[PDB]
């Protein structure tokens, strides 16, 4: 066998477990159409958001 | 004079079934699930003897 080195396990001690996760999100709205996320990967920082 | 009053003991018997499933889920959920099916079947049962009697 290949194991689980491969994956993530997080072994559940009830069955129908859930996981959370946070975005920083800008634009007065965390949650609204087009609000954008403060740290994603691909998409760039708005250069100017806090400045001109 | 001395006369007798006599009856056989009669039975009463009652069945769960609690899948191992159900019973893994009653144990995540908080439940003791061994002892829960033993009360239920108790409880319902010592109710009962309470309508006979």
């Amino acid at each position: 066998l290949i194991a689980f080195d491969i994956c993530g396990v997080q072994p559940m001690n009830s069955p129908t477990g859930q996981v959370f996760a946070l975005r920083a999100v800008y634009g007065k709205d965390p949650v609204a159409a087009g609000a954008k996320e403060a740290f994603h990967p691909m998409y760039g920082p708005d250069a100017m958001f806090s400045g001109q | 004079q001395i006369n007798k009053w006599q009856t056989a003991v009669k039975s009463r018997k009652l069945k769960t079934g609690i899948t191992v499933e159900l019973a893994q889920d009653l144990e995540a959920n908080g439940f003791d699930a061994p002892n829960f099916l033993e009360d239920l079947l108790a409880t319902e049962m010592a109710d009962e003897i309470n309508k006979d009697i």
